[PDB]
């Protein structure tokens, strides 16, 4: 089972919102593309049950884009690497 | 019109005839290779190719022409010279000088018209009304029509942009123009 | 023959790098292919890594069908085939809204004009032509009740269509609107 | 599997280019027809793998014409026999 996902937020504030929680063993990176912001999540070692779980939460705040992840790595616009969530929490939650 | 008319005017030197030369060389080259006659041609290839890189450096020398066309009114209004300022108001200030060179005697008339056109043409008269409404009184062959021409020429550009009706034709209750 | 990404432009000149590294005199479709897998980072490059086609496997087939090596290098030019292949990637991108060509499109453009040396490297490396256009595809993508029927085109939806932030100004006729 | 082919070049220089390589165990003959130049290749004894191979190269510089080869032998215009590539390399590569 796959352990890396790419999600699209409709408006940026949706992302801040997601930040205000717990990333947890989750490397994550955030792109800007077609005006909408995509976010790329990477779970290192977790049980499938453990990941189908966690991903649930994420999609209260996003949807899962069919987008080839490498399209981003090439033609995207990087905004935050590896610790993408973590950073927005700093400059935005209060 | 101009949203092309400029990339148009852009891709309009005497560097045509080399193309013509060039042409037959290749041709001359072909014929001999199927006759072979290689050298007697390879000559001719080494020779077509001298002319190749030749013309290029005046076609790649035509990104020298991209530069010269940039956006400002320069390009826009020349567009218009078709669809319809110093020596345009100078036609006006100096109208009398101008009408005088065509209409002889008749200074009484010229100055009256000059000033009237210049009034209307300067913002004062109401725009929905003609530029000028005049009546020309006087004897025949004095300049009545002649001034109307000179006006057309000076004001409208063409001594011939002039409609002319003969009211002899409209004496009865059939007055439908 | 125009302007592409760095990645494109690099991969293309990179064909030439390979033009000579083997000594041949015209760069055909086989070199454009080496060009792609050898810049190793383009979407084109990435794909090949998928089918099981590193630079290792490929260049071995190619040298096994051409080899040295007239160092002639007398200022070389393309194959007419490959010139077609380039004319094609331009179109394999009109066909994608991609305003500019790049590593993928050139790989796309090769499959399309399959007659040629690249194509055979692969029909030789047991990689039919379509399994390949696929791999590139699966690395690019995109960007409702009764709307089903309506939503032909006929007749495009002013509303949600301009809900997507996607709308401009717009200057009126402001009291024309109301 | 067939071991003889007829290829059409768009412009003649395409042929010179082809010449600048290695013909190799390859008899070859060159016609002129419909202003375009056709070239007729004849591999004596080669493994099918070895020929599907070689032929690859050729079509970097040509395409393969549906043209009945005997149409040429009759109604073409001969230019070079048997060693068609070889001869162009003589009078043209430098």
């Amino acid at each position: 089972q796959k352990l890396q996902f790419v999600l699209r937020f409709g408006d940026f504030e949706d992302v801040i919102s997601l930040s205000k929680l717990n990333v947890n063993g989750s490397k994550t990176t955030l792109y800007s593309f077609e005006n909408r912001y995509y976010l790329y999540v990477d779970f290192c070692n977790m049980t499938d049950e453990e990941v189908e779980n966690q991903l649930s939460i994420l999609l209260e705040y996003a949807t899962e884009s069919s987008i080839s992840i490498h399209r981003l790595e090439e033609y995207g616009k990087l905004i935050i690497s590896e610790h993408a969530l973590e950073t927005i929490k700093k400059h935005f939650a209060s | 019109e101009a949203g092309s008319k400029v990339r148009l005017r852009s891709f309009t030197p005497n560097l045509k005839e080399l193309e013509q030369k060039l042409d037959e060389v290749r041709k001359e080259k072909d014929a001999a290779v199927q006759s072979q006659e290689f050298e007697k041609a390879a000559s001719l290839r080494d020779t077509e190719q001298r002319l190749r890189e030749q013309v290029e450096d005046t076609k790649k020398s035509w990104k020298e022409k991209q530069g010269q066309e940039e956006v400002t009114v320069d390009d826009i209004a020349m567009v218009v010279s078709s669809w319809t300022a110093q020596t345009e108001t100078d036609k006006l200030l100096n109208m009398e000088n101008i009408l005088h060179s065509r209409v002889i005697g008749q200074d009484e008339a010229v100055v009256a018209v000059a000033k009237a056109v210049r009034r209307a043409r300067a913002g004062l008269k109401d725009p929905k009304r003609p530029i000028g409404s005049f009546i020309f009184l006087g004897p025949t062959g004095v300049g009545k029509t002649e001034l109307a021409r000179a006006l057309a020429e000076s004001i409208f550009g063409d001594e011939e942009s002039m409609i002319r009706i003969d009211m002899s034709e409209y004496m009865e209750k059939h007055s439908t123009s | 023959f125009g302007r592409f990404t760095e990645r494109a432009q690099k991969v293309l000149a990179l064909a030439q790098e390979e033009a000579l590294r083997l000594g041949h005199n015209n760069i055909g479709t086989e070199h454009i292919l080496l060009g792609l897998v050898r810049e190793g980072e383009g979407i084109a490059a990435k794909a090949l890594q998928a089918l099981g086609l590193g630079s290792e496997k490929i260049q071995k087939e190619v040298e096994s069908l051409i080899g040295r090596g007239q160092e002639m290098s007398q200022t070389i030019h393309y194959t007419p085939r490959a010139k077609k292949v380039i004319e094609l990637s331009m179109d394999e991108a009109r066909k994608l809204g991609h305003s500019y060509v790049g590593t993928e499109h050139i790989l796309l453009g090769l499959i399309r004009e399959g007659e040629g040396v690249a194509a055979r490297v692969l029909n030789n490396l047991g990689v039919s032509l379509n399994k390949a256009r696929q791999q590139v595809l699966q690395l690019l993508g995109s960007n409702s009740n009764a709307n089903t029927p309506t939503l032909d085109s006929l007749a495009r939806d002013l509303t949600a269509i301009a809900k997507e932030d996607s709308l401009d100004p717009v200057i009126g006729r402001s009291k024309e609107i109301q």
